[PDB]
């Protein structure tokens, strides 16, 4: 079953850095 | 009794072991797969000739009213001096009552269900006729009809 | 779309060029433009032919 | 009346439009004309059009509709170009008119309450 | 020069790169039907507009299950000029089918067209009101979207639904609460409208209103269940 | 105190929890929902009353 | 005259680059995405995670909610700061367009204004309480 | 024959009159309903609503069948009232303190045109707003009951008032004439109804309405009045907050005794007593109270806290058990003393709650014979049915659909009787 949530961190930090902001989505 | 559909290809009559009631038993047995195929796949079917003019002209005049070919059809149908005929228009349905075959028609009673059953398997029923992919002429009809509607 | 363009810009269909040279620099704008070759146009002299 | 011209205003509404036309030229608001109306809808600037019913051949100014819809502007036939001319001011028949926009003139409540209206007939 | 990203509706990418795009393959490229632009990455790719197409603000407002699958076949209600019908053209593909209809001429003249240069389409340009003559046409269709500006929405999509739809089937409708009522709160006339559809058989799944696309718009999408 | 009752009481009636960013909703009961037609508008009311029970008209 | 076509000249230009820019550069969605649920219990046990299968972070976005199924930056330069640094600043185009737009307008009516006062008619002069003055001309017909 | 009704929204019900209960909740699209007219033959019914707009509706197929058929040209301020003169125009009365004309017809350019504006002239420090018109038909007029307090017989062909009379001091509601059209009866708020009539040698000849009468009735206003005359009658009948009915005769309005109807009708009754414990019951809508007496002291306060219909009927036999039956659900409850006060306990029971119970009967303290809206008989008790004769359908049974249903079920300890609108009894060995 870790291997399905290490996977599911997996890409979902390889999507995150693609489409969000922090300190930008405010501007 | 019997069931009249129009196609992109012409139109099919359909057997029917009876109606109403085959209404609510259709849709109660859940019958637009291939088992309701093969309990009724087809009765008769006639053509219209494949000359575009001819096509746009029966279409057209089977949108306001009956064809020569719906002639040629009504009397191959008949065997019986009354016969009630599902249609699932008013206006033709008042039409052939009318008309000269001499035989009750019935409209838009519950039997949508029928028809949309009939309008599902119906590819399928392109083993009576002709079992070819119908959708290319389907298309065909339907630019040549709206070119039509247009003056153009 | 020529059917909905105004009347000045089918007089001006043309001369683009010099239309917005024109107008960028400050200076008279061009008024003939492509209708010259018209009989009437051709027909006239001078400052009746702008008119 | 053509039913070319659709969205058609009655005898109401038709003094209401009048009157803010009237009002719109004297305080110089208002294009008249048919090519100034295609420019000012082109500029994009214009309040609403007020289109003539009877210049006949009516295609003259059917050719503003297509523009209104693009960039959705409220459009109203009225019945005669005689008075639409009179109302606007000039000597001559006017078969179209454009109430264009300055968002501090004294008029401003009343022609929002004629294109509210207008909008109204249109949807 | 530029990453594309899946979308969780198939058929549906995004390009992410110095601008972010949302964006669908073609069929018939060298071409562009509205002066949309394209970007080719290698295969063509087409932009949509939510400023322009409906849809698209449906998709990129976040919906959750759209019904329209590449494989499927999919009715249009409603289709002034075709620039949503050539986007679900390339959405389905070429074992997908897409029935288009419109009212009027001169959306119809450009729908013909555009009819014209893709396969995927079958133009039907009857009125929309009758479904009869072009019930002759259309077959068994699996999905349905529609926007109609005429209030009888409930009504058009009631008998469409009936006489095509295929059971457990797919609707989509939009709604302009401005042109229903114009009185009171936008959410109201949407809470009016999925009570009639819910009295018409169709079992509602999701509500989205287009906030910061349009205004006052509403989405409305559901299942459609044991009918003629 | 029974105030803190009915309370809960229309919290209970309530049919809407904002989770979050989304919002949830439900579907009335099929047989009332046919049964019988559907609820006034307190505008309406208020407005058709409202006129008559004005007070330039001395009612009373 | 020259004047005022000049000043008309560079706001329509600057009107069709605002309307290419929002045409290449796409703004998040903003909308209420009301869930349709039956049973009251199911309503109180609803959870986004489980409807739409996801994770939180893919839950409060709402441009993709591709799931753990479909689940199943190295590319562009330090992605962190000028990825970012580029959104706003097409952003940031996109808003000084459209100042510059706004302002072409404003002078463009000052001087229409006055060449109309120019023109002909029997003017009046007059004075708001704000500062502001107008002109409102006789009520006559052009001739 | 079918009754529509405008529930205060957006819906228009058609009832089925058999059941009682609506046969289609038809849904006009366009906003809130404020009021509501078919046309001549019936065949189009026209609602006009608060977006100022006017929908018609058409009916053929019977019943259950409605269709939006046109919106005719809207406007802005909202219709209150409609009239229609034929299939072809459609007269409307609307808040801005002015009567519209418009044109319904088909197959004309004019189909649907807003064609004439008719200004009723307004109050000082308010808005009028004209509440009531109608169409009279022998001369060509409309006529017109204004919020300021006033009747307006405009003439329609020019669209150009004739007649103006400042009626009475507040504001109309109400107008109806009589068939002949000689005499428009106007219906006040200041509980008054005027009559103008028009029977003489010169009122007929040239038009002039002369208002000959009034009378007050009424105990606080009057919200609907409504004429009838044939061969039997001549009667007109009032109504308003004064809860009652009042009827007077038509042509002889000024000269005729009237009839103030009692208040209550005791037909559906409300109260039951038990003589077991010496108890009253009594129940209104979604409420029910329990007395007992001797000095006389509540026993039990109960709120059905989740029902939507009236309270039809209840019964409660010797001991403690009560039912109440809805003509959607029906509960069931079982009471225990505690002194003064009592507890309660609904109990359960399927048949009971899908099953829609109009009258209700005890045997005995056990079982339940029940007659079910759809003309049925259950025997229960906490499936047990008799089947019934039935008559053949005359003409005015085919017209008036509930005129076969069943009125009547008396219980003895097996015997029951069974009373039909048509003057039916029948005797049941259960």
């Amino acid at each position: 079953r870790k291997y399905l949530n290490k996977l599911i961190k997996r890409n979902s930090q390889n999507l995150r850095s693609w489409d969000l902001e922090e300190e930008v989505r405010d501007e | 009794a019997y069931v009249l559909t129009e196609t992109s290809a012409g139109y099919a009559l359909l057997k029917a072991s009876d109606k109403i009631y085959k209404s609510s038993s259709l849709i109660q047995d859940l019958d637009s797969s291939d088992k309701v195929l093969k309990e009724f796949k087809i009765a008769a079917f006639s053509k219209f000739n494949s000359a575009a003019n001819a096509l746009e002209e029966a279409n057209s005049i089977i949108e306001g009213k009956v064809s020569s070919q719906l002639e040629k059809l009504l009397e191959e149908i008949k065997k019986d001096k009354k016969s009630t005929l599902i249609v699932s228009e008013t206006k033709l349905a008042n039409a052939i009552n009318k008309l000269g075959l001499n035989f009750n028609v019935v409209s838009d009673a519950v039997t949508l269900d029928i028809y949309r059953a009939i309008k599902e398997y119906l590819p399928e029923l392109l083993p009576g006729m002709s079992d070819n992919d119908l959708s290319k002429m389907s298309l065909g009809l339907a630019h040549s009809i709206g070119r039509h509607k247009l003056k153009f | 779309s020529l059917a909905k363009s105004p009347a000045s810009t089918i007089q001006i269909l043309g001369a683009e060029k010099a239309l917005f040279r024109a107008l960028k620099t400050k200076h008279d704008t061009p008024k003939y433009g492509l209708l010259y070759h018209a009989s009437l146009v051709g027909q006239a002299t001078g400052k009746n032919k702008g008119k | 009346p053509n039913p070319k011209a659709f969205p058609l205003a009655d005898a109401a509404l038709t003094q209401q439009i009048l009157d803010v036309v009237q009002q719109a030229a004297n305080l110089r608001q208002l294009k008249k004309g048919a090519n100034e109306a295609t420019k000012t809808l082109n500029r994009g600037i214009s309040e609403f059009i007020i289109m003539a019913a009877d210049c006949e051949p009516i295609e003259i100014l059917l050719h503003l509709p297509l523009l209104c819809e693009d960039k959705n502007v409220p459009y109203v036939f009225v019945p005669s170009r005689v008075a639409l001319g009179r109302a606007c001011g000039v000597s001559r028949p006017v078969i179209a008119a454009s109430i264009t926009t300055n968002d501090a003139s004294a008029i401003k409540t009343q022609i929002y309450a004629v294109k509210d209206k207008i909008e109204t007939l249109l949807i | 020069k530029v990453v594309i990203e899946p979308h969780r509706h198939a058929g549906v990418y995004i390009a992410r790169g110095k601008e972010d795009l949302l964006v669908t393959k073609n069929m018939a490229p060298g071409e562009s039907v509205y002066g949309e632009k394209r970007i080719s990455v290698k295969v063509e790719y087409r932009v949509w507009n939510p400023f322009r197409s409906k849809l698209a603000a449906g998709i990129m407002g976040g919906l959750d299950e759209l019904f329209i699958a590449p494989g499927k076949k999919v009715l249009y209600l409603g289709a002034a000029s075709g620039t949503s019908v050539s986007h679900v053209s390339d959405v389905v593909g070429p074992e997908g089918v897409v029935y288009a209809v419109e009212f009027s001429h001169r959306p119809g003249r450009e729908l013909i067209s555009m009819a014209k240069k893709r396969p995927n389409i079958i133009p039907i340009i009857e009125d929309a009101r009758h479904p009869q003559k072009y019930r002759m046409l259309i077959g068994m269709v699996d999905c349905v979207f529609a926007d109609v500006a005429q209030p009888d929405q409930a009504r058009i999509i009631a008998l469409n639904s009936h006489m095509f739809l295929k059971d457990q089937g797919g609707v989509v409708i939009s709604i302009k609460a401005n042109c229903i009522d114009s009185t009171v709160d936008a959410e109201t006339v949407f809470a009016r409208e999925v009570q009639k559809l819910r009295e018409e058989r169709i079992k509602p799944l999701e509500q989205l209103t287009l906030e910061p696309y349009e205004r006052d718009h509403c989405i409305v999408v559901g299942r459609y269940m044991r009918s003629g | 105190i029974k105030t803190k009752k009915r309370k809960t009481l229309k919290n209970l009636r309530k049919d809407s929890v904002k989770r979050g960013k989304f919002r949830v909703q439900l579907l009335s009961t099929t047989q009332d929902s046919k049964t019988l037609p559907p609820k006034k508008e307190s505008s309406i009311i208020r407005s058709k009353d409202r006129w008559l029970n004005r007070k330039a008209l001395n009612k009373g | 005259t020259q004047d005022s076509n000049y000043v008309r000249t560079l706001r329509q230009i600057e009107l069709k680059k605002l309307e290419k820019g929002a045409k290449q550069l796409m703004f998040k969605s903003s909308g209420n995405h009301t869930i349709f649920v039956d049973s009251r219990e199911k309503m109180n046990e609803f959870t986004p995670e489980k409807f739409f299968n996801t994770t939180s972070e893919m839950v409060n976005r709402s441009e993709n909610r591709l799931t753990k199924d479909q689940l199943a930056n190295a590319s562009s330069i330090m992605p962190k700061e000028s990825l970012d640094k580029k959104k706003l600043k097409k952003f940031k185009q996109v808003k000084q367009h459209l100042q510059r737009e706004t302002q072409l307008k404003q002078v463009q009516q000052r001087m229409d204004a006055q060449r109309e006062l120019l023109k002909k008619g029997s003017k009046k002069k007059i004075v708001d309480s704000s500062g502001k003055i107008s002109f409102k001309w006789k009520k006559q017909r052009k001739r | 024959l079918r009754l529509f009704s405008i529930g205060g929204s957006t819906v228009v019900t058609e009832w089925d009159l058999a059941t009682g209960l609506p046969l289609r909740n038809y849904d006009c699209n366009s906003g809130v309903i404020w009021s509501i007219s078919i046309n001549d033959s019936q065949d189009k019914l026209s609602v006009g609503c608060d977006n100022g707009t006017v929908v018609l509706i058409d009916i053929s197929g019977g019943p259950g069948v409605l269709e939006h058929d046109t919106i005719l040209m809207r406007q802005e301020a909202r219709v209150l009232t409609l009239a229609w003169k034929k299939d072809d125009f459609v007269i409307g009365g609307c808040s801005d303190g002015r009567i519209r004309i418009w044109s319904a017809q088909k197959n004309d350019e004019n189909m649907g045109r807003l064609l004439h504006t008719m200004k009723v002239d307004k109050a000082k420090k308010e808005s009028t707003l004209v509440w009531s018109v109608i169409y009279l038909p022998r001369t060509d007029q409309i006529a017109s009951g204004d919020s300021t307090g006033s009747i307006k017989f405009w003439d329609f062909q020019f669209a150009t008032l004739n007649q103006s009379f400042k009626a009475h001091d507040a504001d109309v509601l109400c107008l109806t004439t009589d068939t002949d059209n000689n005499y428009v009866f106007s219906a006040g708020v200041d509980r008054k109804i005027f009559q103008f009539s028009q029977n003489t040698n010169k009122s007929q000849k040239n038009n002039r309405w002369v208002n000959s009468s009034n009378r007050l009735l009424h105990g606080n206003d009057i919200r609907a009045i409504c004429a009838y005359q044939s061969k039997g009658a001549d009667f007109l009948v009032s109504g308003g907050v004064e809860k009652t009915l009042v009827i007077n005769s038509l042509t002889s309005f000024s000269n005729g005794n009237y009839r103030k109807m009692p208040t209550v009708e005791p037909y559906s009754k409300n109260v039951l007593v038990n003589k077991e414990q010496r108890l009253v019951v009594s129940w209104s809508e979604s409420t029910v109270k329990i007395w007992t007496m001797g000095n006389y002291k509540l026993v039990c306060k109960l709120t059905l806290k989740d029902d939507q219909n009236i309270s039809t009927c209840s019964l409660s036999p010797d001991g403690q058990v009560l039912v109440v039956g809805r003509p959607s659900t029906t509960k069931v409850f079982h009471l225990q003393p505690v002194g003064n006060k009592l507890k309660v306990t609904k109990l359960d029971n399927d048949l009971l709650l899908r099953t829609s119970t109009k009258l209700v009967k005890f045997i005995d303290n056990s079982k339940i014979v029940i007659c079910s809206c759809e003309d049925d008989v259950f025997i229960v008790d906490l499936p047990q049915e008799v089947e019934l004769l039935e008559v053949t359908s005359t003409k005015s049974s085919i017209k008036v659909p509930y005129i076969n249903r069943i009125n009547h079920l008396e219980v003895d300890q097996n015997i029951a009787v069974i009373s039909r609108g048509c003057g039916v009894v029948d005797i049941l060995d259960l």
